[PDB]
Order: structure tokens, then sequence, then C-alpha cells
């Protein structure tokens, strides 16, 4: 019965600014959400070239596509059809700051994103208005439960040309539009990395594999 | 049981004259990756980042695993608390300092009217 299917594909919009640079970029892509695995391509349609690291949009183009064991209720899954919405901040090591949300519903076999990524007082000599990030180091997201909502918090770096990192600290809220059966606490282990881009990165290839787990055994 | 050394903890200067600020990470298996430096004015929890340029000069030794700020043409207005801030290299070694970060003691710098 559960309209989440093996394969499911994506659509998405992303409108924002980053240290008062207007963008658009468009997404179409696929997955398997039982397997925590996606790929994306995606295109900017307003605001080319983007002066700063494409590195910090990517967490913001859906946990949906993450492996839950049996045990661990899916907060995400629940929530379809009718959806969820999350919002994040991002406050990097060098007072850089940016928020996302993105609105997520469904359609058939298909996701739809409406994203919103604003980032501001990244100084012009650091990594992102330099370009200087080359990847996300992989991740563990503590997952909890607070007002009656799921959040999520991170510990996030960049790999810098020159082996140095610039660290990030990731703050999400995720509301499932219905009622759902909410988790215990856990984690979800992640790697995103772009698979491929043009020069400018007006158009890039994504990839995202996330698998959740307990970090203790459930109470006996 | 890692500490940064910062010195000098304590010092008076008159105005126009330069101080150098020095950090460096002791006792420690770990590297310097990341550095920076903040202001206290007195009370004022509050942090003005220092940036390196104007009369602020920022240098690193890797190799000491220490790190300094040059203050030129002191003014009355630069008293008050200095503190610097590093985070740590990634790997195996110190793997799970890899988000965190050091600061010094800080400096308290009083600069004397002159004229």
């Amino acid at each position: 019965a559960s309209v989440i299917k093996p394969e499911m594909k994506i659509k998405l919009r992303m409108e924002g600014a980053v240290n008062g640079h207007k963008f658009v970029i468009e997404g179409e892509g696929i997955g398997k959400p039982y397997e925590g695995t996606q790929t994306l391509d995606l295109t900017v349609k307003e605001g080319a070239p983007l002066p700063f690291s494409y590195d910090i949009l990517t967490p913001a183009f859906n946990r949906a596509f993450t492996k839950y064991p049996k045990d661990i209720p899916d907060y995400f899954k629940q929530a379809f059809p009718e959806g969820y919405s999350w919002e994040r901040s991002m406050t990097y090591e060098d007072q850089g700051i940016c928020i996302a949300t993105s609105d997520i519903t469904m359609e058939g076999d298909c996701f739809f994103y409406k994203i919103r990524f604003d980032g501001t007082n990244f100084p012009p000599n650091g990594p992102v208005m330099q370009k200087k990030t080359l990847k996300w180091e992989p991740s563990t997201e503590k997952m909890y439960v607070r007002d009656g909502v799921l959040k999520g918090d991170v510990n996030m770096a960049l790999l810098l040309e020159g082996g140095g990192h610039y660290r990030c600290d990731f703050k999400t809220t995720y509301k499932a539009k219905k009622d759902v059966r909410l988790p215990d606490a856990h984690k979800v282990d992640h790697r995103i990395e772009i698979l491929s881009h043009d020069k400018d990165y007006n158009k890039v290839r994504l990839y995202e594999h996330a698998e959740a787990r307990y970090s203790m055994l459930p109470s006996q | 049981t890692q500490r940064v050394e910062q010195t000098p903890t304590t010092t008076t200067k008159e105005a126009g004259e330069s101080l150098t600020i020095n950090c460096v990470l002791r006792d420690s298996s770990c590297a310097l990756d990341s550095t920076y430096w903040y202001f206290t004015k007195k009370g004022a929890t509050k942090k003005e980042s220092l940036s390196n340029g104007g009369r602020y000069a920022e240098t690193v030794n890797k190799a000491s695993k220490s790190f300094s700020l040059r203050i030129s043409d002191l003014r009355v207005e630069d008293s008050g608390t200095y503190h610097c801030k590093a985070y740590y290299s990634w790997d195996a070694n110190c793997w799970n300092l890899r988000y965190s970060y050091i600061e010094g003691g800080g400096t308290i710098l009083t600069v004397k009217p002159s004229r």
C-alpha cells in the first residue's frame, strides 16, 4: 500500500542569494528511497556564472532517500503522500551563515521540492567566495524529537584545496504535514559528492547515500 | 593535556607603539588548521573578529604550531583582551577533535595615553 515506490523521480527549483548574488537552479533526478541513494542533474537558470563555491548548496538539494531499518520508525516515508518541509541554519567557522527551507510534495512517482536558500557574511577572500572547497567530508546527523517534530544536528566540514578543512554547524527542523509515529533518537550517516560538473557549475550531477542506525540498542 | 600558551598574558604599552601576541599549541600530538583572533573591550563577551590587514598582521608557523598577531600604531581604544582560536588538522591521532577549537588564556592590553 506504500505510496513511496522503490524508484522515485525528483523535480526541484531553488531560488536564493549568497552575499547579495541572486540565482535560480532547477533539478531533475531519480533515486531509490529504501536504499538511500539518489542522483540529481542541476542547471543554473538565473545568476550564472555563480561567484561562490557550489558545495554550500549541495545539502539543500530529502530524507525520504534514507535506508531506515524496520525497528526505527521512518518519519519521512510516513509523511507521504501529503509531504513535509524542513528549515535549516548553517553556521561556518568564519561567521559565514546560511538559512535554507524546502517544501516537499509528491504527485504519482515523483517528489517536488521548492527550495529557498540565503547566505551572507562570507569573507571576500575566504574559501566560499574564492571557490577553494573540494567536497563535503562524510557526516553523521543526530536525529531527535523536540516540540513534536524531528530535529537533526550535524557537524559538517568541507575539505579545502591544500588539505585544510572549513567547518559548519547544521541544525535542521523536519515537519511532516500529518500525524506520524515519531522515532526514538538515532543517527543518519551521509556521503554527498558532485559526480560531474561543467566549468562554471552551470550543470552539476550530484549523488547522496544516507543510511539510518541506532547508536545504542533499544530499551530492555 | 593540550593547551594554547598565549604571551604576553598582560602588557602595558604607550600609544603609537607595536605589540606582537604569540599563541603556541603545547603538550599536543595534534597540528594547527584554521586560526582566528578576537578582541573583547572591557566587559563585552561580544567578539570583534580581527581580519589580516590594516594595523593587524596575522602570521602562522605550522611547523612550530604557533600563530601570532602583530598590532601597529596602538591607540587607547585598542585597550582590552585579545583571544586566539585554532582548529585542529584532520588526522587519525586527533580524530575526535576534528570539529573542535582551542583558545589561549588571552592577553589583557592597556595602552597608556600619549598626547
